[PDB]
RNA sequence: GUGGGAGAGGGUGGUGGAAUUCCCGGAGUAGCGGUGAAAUGCGCAGAUACCGGGAGGAACGCCGAUGGCGAAGGCAGCCACCUGGUCCACCCGUGACGCUGAGGCGCGAAAGCGUGGGGAGCAAACCGGAUUAGAUACCCGGGUAGUCCACGCCCUAAACG
RNA sequence: CCGAGGGUAGGGCCCGUGACUGGGGCGAAGUCGUAACAAGGUAGCUGUACCGGAAGGUGCGGCUGGA
RNA sequence: CGCGGGGUGGAGCAGCCUGGUAGCUCGUCGGGCUCAUAACCCGAAGGUCGUCGGUUCAAAUCCGGCCCCCGCAACCA
RNA sequence: UAAAAAUGUUCA
RNA sequence: UGGUUCGUGGAGCCAUGGGGGAAUCUGGGCGGACCACCGCCUAAGGCUAAGUACUCCGGGUGACCGAUAGCGCACCAGUAC
RNA sequence: GAGCUAGCCCUGGCCAGGGUGAAGCUGGGGUGAGACCCAGUGGAGGCCCGAACCGGUGGGGGAUGCAAACCCCUCGGAUGA
RNA sequence: GAAUGCCGGCAUGAGUAACGAUAAAGAGGGUGAGAAUCCCUCUCGCCGUAAGCCCAAGGGUUCCUACGCAAUGGUCGUCAGCGUAGGGUUAGGCGGGACCUAAGGUGAAGCCGAAAGGCGUAGCCGAAGGGCAGCCGGUUAAUAUUCCGGCCCUUCCCGCAGGUGCGAUGGGGGGACGCUCUAGGCUAGGGGGACCGGAGCCAUGGACGAGCCCGGCCAGAAGCGCAGGGUGGGAGGUAGGCAAAUCCGCCUCCCAACAAGCUCUGCGUGGUGGGGAAGCCCGGGUGACAACCCCCCGAAGCCAGGGAGCCAAGAAAAGCCUCUAAGCACAACCUGCGGGAACCCGUACCGCAAACCGACACAGGUGGGCGGGUGCAAGAGCACUCAGGCGCGCGGGAGAACCCUCGCCAAGGAACUCUGCAAGUUGGCCCCGUAACUUCGGGAGAAGGGGUGCUCCCUGGGGUGAUGAGCCCCGGGGAGCCGCAGUGAACAGGCUCUGGCGACUGUUUACCAAAAACACAGCUCUCUGCGAACUCGUAAGAGGAGGUAUAGGGAGCGACGCUUGCCCGGUGCCGGAAGGUCAAGGGGAGGGGUGCAAGCCCCGAACCGAAGCCCCGGUGAACGGCGGCCGUAACUAUAACGGUCCUAAGGUAGCGAAAUUCCUUGUCGGGUAAGUUCCGACCUGCACGAAAAGCGUAACGACCGGAGCGCUGUCUCGGCGAGGGACCCGGUGAAAUUGAACUGGCCGUGAAGAUGCGGCCUACCCGUGGCAGGACGAAAAGACCCCGUGGAGCUUUACUGCAGCC
RNA sequence: CGAUGUCGGCUCGUCGCAUCCUGGGGCUGAAGAAGGUCCCAAGGGUUGGGCUGUUCGCCCAUUAAAGCGGCACGCGAGCUG
């Protein structure tokens, strides 16, 4: 049956994007933890 | 007249529709800077701020002239009389002699090929629009401005009208279609006569749907809504309000007077 | 046919004043009201009485008559438009073309019903005050339909000469 | 092939009967008021309308079969 | 079983709360008005205050025991 | 436009 | 109203949203209501090292661990998942 | 976090084939004119049967399942809220 | 050693359950160390609005090829969507971008907010929308309207020639648009042919037969036909297009008009290009220089912005025409013809799925397009079947119980049961023929029936043709034949009577409730005059509304019919410029602390002081509420009548043991052999009752109740049979649970239901198939109950605040 | 209470006796036939329906009779619900 994850690449970049984060002051403050933690991906990986 | 329908299906036995004679001859709207895209969703920025709106026929806006005092003394031949889905009332399409054409809310008796005009100069006959101060006391008029130069805002519903009761100072006194009794500036313009299509009040939607067509979503009593949801809500199975009638926000809904006591508008009114 | 006459005959649109009620302004006091007698009620939060100004509804005094018109029901301020019936004279025109009328169709006071409007006065129901052995009556103070208009029904009556 | 009748099914007319229920007629001396006949002590009657233990009361119009 | 209310002339109710005094309406009895009946008028009689004790000098009245009256509650599994 | 006033068993 | 130990308390002092509203040293503020003496200091402009804090980084010690310990990672982990 | 779910906005798409037979017309009849009654034409409908599609009514299976809601039979709607 | 402790390892159950849809397999060859499982061939079965083709999304090399199989493959594997390696995705005309705007996002200005930030004009961003130039074949192991072949277009720049006042982001036109139903021509697609072209075939009795088998196309500019869509031409004036215009819009008038012409598509034709079966011989050849014609059916597509009707009244901007403005007219556009110029991104492969969403090659979920033939009325339905793809990755046997899915059954026939639950009967089309009731539409497909094959003859209409043959499409009438049977297979209701609730279609608890619940048209009350009320927000602002009382919000009631009574004492709301009360504040009589004083400070009485409360009235489709006791009639009974008490008033109409009645299976009546259910009545209605509506109501209902008829394993009562498991063999191989175990019965005893204590009785050791009584059997540190001065959600005339409003 | 799933039905029963029936027996106000009461005796039997969820009852038609109890008001790792 129609499950929770239903991928859409446009929706992924628009939502957890990078330009996407950087807008919100919370979103900038994500990158910070992420980047300070030493993640290899500050953003969900999804290519066009 | 209102058409009725034979009971070959319920919902459509109680149904009635507008008499559509007074219109015809033109049904496609006068494109010429006359329609506009009409933006159309229930709420404001995020949140619904008028419960129970939505759906309902795609609909286009006719921009209508509500302050006739531009083309003053310019006369104008009424081209036809059409349907506007943004009002209870009919609107007529006139062609001025400038060439310039505008929509106007179409009063009872107004018939195609009438000359018609605005200004003080103007003769007291249907569809002509004068400054109240120049209008003969106790005639019926419609689309009255309230503060002068701020446009028409009174009497515009299907078949409504204000009547004059006489002047007193710079203000004339009108009985509004509500019955109230407002001193109004004489400089307010107002087109003469009653708004007609007054068989409107006579129509029966008939079925659940139809309502939807006009984009009026279903509505639910406070009862059948849990207590968290609403005053009247709750109680083990059907129970007499609770005391006393309230909006789902908390305010008495039988009786409780609402307008601003200390408002300036007060002291021009009387009814 | 011609030429004249009288009439609240009917439908429509407009309009005049008197009076009642309410609103406002003024002035002015202690009672007004109502009854067989009272009380209920109203009023010193300033009523009744008087003056001015405004709204609204309904009905139309005098003329009015024991009068007139209409087939009946019925019809009464004034004006105009549309329209029915009727009498008279002239004796001109048609040539018995007539009377009645089972059905059918039409109209039809009041109350009553439906859809809108309107609502001053009155007033079924209803509340109160009395009266009475009891008053669900008669009398009194209130009062909703209704009474009014448009359209659509009902279509009965001591619709009686 | 018709065909008496039998069967199946659904109708219409009529008669009898039925717990219970509506009003009616009639039966010397039961109870409650007294509406009407003399302005029957609110003139009467009437069509309608609502109401009331009951006769009845009131509204609206009508008659005179009263003044 | 529970909690609370009430037994007062013949009928319906007052009187108990801050003990000494039992009142209203109807009825009933005598007497009037009428020719009579009702109505009305004038007069009067009528109560162990459910009961068994005890508090007080005094108890319808304050206190416990029952007899009937009337109401409310009797829930969760 | 008149005050407050109900009633009278059956049969001859 | 906040600050101070001060939670209205005899409650001043320091700030200050609202109202009123001076003077320039015979001018002003304070010394815990308030006056009187006696003293302290000079408001409504501003700058100013040092001693103080922390340690992503480097160095040295460790009656600190010794791979279920020690940082989540002694091992291409903030990965695979 | 509305890439599931609920609502709304903009923009596109989809609904086989059957079966009833509204109004309007057109003709005839009717009347003073009408109301109106007949056939024929006409395709109305939160109309009916029935896929697709949207649901999930009753029963059975399943219950460390094929599946953290599934399968079989049956059933509601299907130009409309 | 104990924390249902933490991590890791390894046991038990177990060689057990299971190996993922009952669409299905068999054999002969090969390859190999070895294969039911890989390759080939011949049979057989399954899908086919498909389990078949083409896209979009998502995935992301899974595509192709050469080597391989350790692990992944629930068995095997010589195979693979697996490991290693190498190849593979070619565009000016396809999709997206150097075009446009939609919701919405952002956002110069401008407004707002302690900060972070929030609104918002123009503008820009934003698309399966508008705009825009490619069709057909051929090649690769794997790519192509992308390479190539043929035919056909698009833009820019430049040059030449010929024409014109050229000229904007500005003006106007246009783009531009709903639903439903249809006209005519075509086209896609398909069915025939005694015609054309073909390898072959007579095979078992017969047929060389207008026999059987197979195929008889596709694209194509100019020009031309055939269907249509769009479209009046004029000349003057002009107070409008925020007039800058000879453009548009308005008027006034010589002509013309169910037209003609101009113009733009569709389709046919077309120089010519390409394709071209079956079969047979090894994907290729041959079948060939293949044939490539006629007729019939025919669209949901094309001409299309065509027409008609209806209302709930149906996007925007650009390209595209046109008009002028600055400016420039050696400019500049416009029309031909030439040369040149034409980028960035995606092109593999899966794609209803073993390559996407579900941890799994998970019987689930997934948008668009094509979807052949025959028959059944039609159809994307059903049965078989083209093309094309499959046999679903564990098998071989045996045939017990038992389980699932399925078929049949004597006599009966709901006797089963909470309930005919389940299953059965019914079941398509055509024609008869159908009741009460009704709002006249319905109820109706009511019921109850008859027909339903094939053969021959006669006969009526239509479409295509030419009125005439064919070819299809609707009929009517006669005779005759065969069976148990003719919608002989498959897909297609059981019917009725009578209550309850809700009017009706609709909606809901995704995962136990689809309903008498919600919604619904309609009814009433109330608020709101418009910078409306109301809602969201600190505000700005926005919704309401680019609306305006025949309008908007709140509340309840719920089609429709007949109706909706009495009490405002109390609570609420509404109305009362008199009063009582009242906070700051005003006011200061009078008092007090200090100083030698001027003074500086404290308290502080009358009085003047708002809303609110009090008080006065009003208001029920505002919250609410609508009694008791005793007596009475010439038989008894009953009580029209009376008395008295209390209330704010004391339940009217209509219903009534009712979804409401406790006593109750109330008491009669009906139905039944028998009925605590049901229907009809009565009515001491423990606790009906009028818009939390009252009483009714045709039609509706996968709603709840009662009764018939029909038919049946539901049952008396069971039996037989089919397949899929269960059992046996081979292969792979789990689970919860588990103090350890050498884990019998009775009578007892024991913390009160002992295998483990006592007495006694039985009892060789070990398994396999079964059954389920016990191990107070497993599972979830009981949901119930209590406890915790534990926690939440909810309410109000609990307390204290706060938003809001006065 | 780190859970012993509750009424009724169905299926399968088993045991007790204070025996409903059948077999013995003593009294009887036992003439006979029927009965009354008490004693011995469960070996085996101890029906089908209507109503209600019902156990229980009350009815219909029978019968030799239509017994009463225990077994966690026997039995849900057997079913129903
Ligand atoms: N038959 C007359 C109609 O019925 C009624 O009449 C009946 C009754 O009303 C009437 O009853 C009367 C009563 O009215 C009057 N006030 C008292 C009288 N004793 C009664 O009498 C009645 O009952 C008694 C027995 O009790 C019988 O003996 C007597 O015959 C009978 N008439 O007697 C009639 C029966 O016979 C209506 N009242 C009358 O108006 C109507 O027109
Ligand atoms: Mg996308
Ligand atoms: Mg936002
Ligand atoms: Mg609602
Ligand atoms: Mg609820
Ligand atoms: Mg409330
Ligand atoms: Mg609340
Ligand atoms: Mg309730
Ligand atoms: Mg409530
Ligand atoms: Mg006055
Ligand atoms: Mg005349
Ligand atoms: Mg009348
Ligand atoms: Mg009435
Ligand atoms: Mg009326
Ligand atoms: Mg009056
Ligand atoms: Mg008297
Ligand atoms: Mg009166
Ligand atoms: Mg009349
Ligand atoms: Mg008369
Ligand atoms: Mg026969
Ligand atoms: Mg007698
Ligand atoms: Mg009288
Ligand atoms: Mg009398
Ligand atoms: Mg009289
Ligand atoms: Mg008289
Ligand atoms: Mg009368
Ligand atoms: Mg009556
Ligand atoms: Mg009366
Ligand atoms: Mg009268
Ligand atoms: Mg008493
Ligand atoms: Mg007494
Ligand atoms: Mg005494
Ligand atoms: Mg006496
Ligand atoms: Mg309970
Ligand atoms: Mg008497
Ligand atoms: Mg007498
Ligand atoms: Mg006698
Ligand atoms: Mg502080
Ligand atoms: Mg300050
Ligand atoms: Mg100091
Ligand atoms: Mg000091
Ligand atoms: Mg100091
Ligand atoms: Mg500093
Ligand atoms: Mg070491
Ligand atoms: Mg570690
Ligand atoms: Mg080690
Ligand atoms: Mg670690
Ligand atoms: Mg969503
Ligand atoms: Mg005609
Ligand atoms: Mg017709
Ligand atoms: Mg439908
Ligand atoms: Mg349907
Ligand atoms: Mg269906
Ligand atoms: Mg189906
Ligand atoms: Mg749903
Ligand atoms: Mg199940
Ligand atoms: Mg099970
Ligand atoms: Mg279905
Ligand atoms: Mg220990
Ligand atoms: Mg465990
Ligand atoms: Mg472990
Ligand atoms: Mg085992
Ligand atoms: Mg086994
Ligand atoms: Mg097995
Ligand atoms: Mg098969
Ligand atoms: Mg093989
Ligand atoms: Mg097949
Ligand atoms: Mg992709
Ligand atoms: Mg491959
Ligand atoms: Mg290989
Ligand atoms: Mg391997
Ligand atoms: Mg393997
Ligand atoms: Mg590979
Ligand atoms: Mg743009
Ligand atoms: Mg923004
Ligand atoms: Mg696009
Ligand atoms: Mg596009
Ligand atoms: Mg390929
Ligand atoms: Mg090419
Ligand atoms: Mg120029
Ligand atoms: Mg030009
Ligand atoms: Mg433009
Ligand atoms: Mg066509
Ligand atoms: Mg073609
Ligand atoms: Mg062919
Ligand atoms: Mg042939
Ligand atoms: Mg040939
Ligand atoms: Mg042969
Ligand atoms: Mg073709
Ligand atoms: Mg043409
Ligand atoms: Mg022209
Ligand atoms: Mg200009
Ligand atoms: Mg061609
Ligand atoms: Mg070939
Ligand atoms: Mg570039
Ligand atoms: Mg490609
Ligand atoms: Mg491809
Ligand atoms: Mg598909
Ligand atoms: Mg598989
Ligand atoms: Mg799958
Ligand atoms: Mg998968
Ligand atoms: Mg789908
Ligand atoms: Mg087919
Ligand atoms: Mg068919
Ligand atoms: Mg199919
Ligand atoms: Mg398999
Ligand atoms: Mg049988
Ligand atoms: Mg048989
Ligand atoms: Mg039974
Ligand atoms: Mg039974
Ligand atoms: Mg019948
Ligand atoms: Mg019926
Ligand atoms: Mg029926
Ligand atoms: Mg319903
Ligand atoms: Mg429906
Ligand atoms: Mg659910
Ligand atoms: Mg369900
Ligand atoms: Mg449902
Ligand atoms: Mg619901
Ligand atoms: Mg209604
Ligand atoms: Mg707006
Ligand atoms: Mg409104
Ligand atoms: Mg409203
Ligand atoms: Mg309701
Ligand atoms: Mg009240
Ligand atoms: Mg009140
Ligand atoms: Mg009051
Ligand atoms: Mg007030
Ligand atoms: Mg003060
Ligand atoms: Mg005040
Ligand atoms: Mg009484
Ligand atoms: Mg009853
Ligand atoms: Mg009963
Ligand atoms: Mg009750
Ligand atoms: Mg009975
Ligand atoms: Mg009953
Ligand atoms: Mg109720
Ligand atoms: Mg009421
Ligand atoms: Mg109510
Ligand atoms: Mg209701
Ligand atoms: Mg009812
Ligand atoms: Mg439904
Ligand atoms: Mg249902
Ligand atoms: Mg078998
Ligand atoms: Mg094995
Ligand atoms: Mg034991
Ligand atoms: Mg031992
Ligand atoms: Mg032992
Ligand atoms: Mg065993
Ligand atoms: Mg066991
Ligand atoms: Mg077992
Ligand atoms: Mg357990
Ligand atoms: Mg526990
Ligand atoms: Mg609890
Ligand atoms: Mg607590
Ligand atoms: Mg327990
Ligand atoms: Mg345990
Ligand atoms: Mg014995
Ligand atoms: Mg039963
Ligand atoms: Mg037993
Ligand atoms: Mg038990
Ligand atoms: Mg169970
Ligand atoms: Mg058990
Ligand atoms: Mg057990």
């Amino acid at each position: 049956m129609k499950r929770t994850w239903q991928p859409n690449r446009r929706k992924r970049a628009k939502t957890h994007g990078f330009r996407a984060r950087m807008r919100t002051p919370g979103g900038r403050k994500v990158l910070k933890r992420r980047r300070q933690k030493g993640r290899w991906r500050l953003t969900p990986a999804v290519r066009k | 007249a209102v058409k009725k329908f034979k009971p070959y299906t319920p919902s459509r036995r109680f149904m009635t529709v507008a008499d559509f004679s007074e219109i015809t001859k033109t049904e496609p709207e006068k494109s010429l800077v006359k329609p506009l895209k009409k933006t159309g969703g229930r709420n404001n920025q995020g949140r619904i701020t008028v419960r129970f709106r939505g759906g309902g026929h795609k609909r286009l806006y006719r921009i209508i002239d509500f302050k006739r005092w531009d083309k003053v003394g310019i006369p104008a031949k009424v081209a036809a009389i059409e349907y506007d889905p943004n009002r209870s009332a009919r609107i007529a399409l006139l062609h001025y002699v400038d060439g310039e054409k505008r929509y106007i809310i179409a009063p009872d008796g107004l018939q195609v090929g009438q000359q018609v005009v605005a200004g003080p100069d103007a003769p007291i006959q249907v569809g002509n629009a004068l400054p109240l101060r120049f209008i003969p006391v106790g005639t019926v008029v419609h689309a009255v401005e309230l503060e002068p130069k701020k446009g028409a805002k009174l009497a515009r519903a299907a078949g409504t009208s204000a009547q004059i009761q006489g002047r007193e100072g710079d203000y004339v006194i009108l009985r509004l279609p509500s019955g109230e009794l407002r001193k109004v500036h004489g400089e307010c313009y107002a087109t003469v006569g009653a708004v007609g299509n007054a068989d409107h009040k006579n129509i029966v939607l008939g079925k659940a749907g139809r309502s939807r067509w006009l984009g009026r979503r279903p509505h639910v009593r406070g009862a059948a809504m849990n207590p968290v949801d609403h005053p009247h809500g709750g109680g083990e199975g059907r129970a007499p309000r609770g005391r006393p009638p309230a909006s789902p926000w908390g305010w008495q809904t039988k009786g409780l007077k609402t307008r601003k006591r200390r408002k300036p508008s007060s002291r021009f009114i009387i009814a």
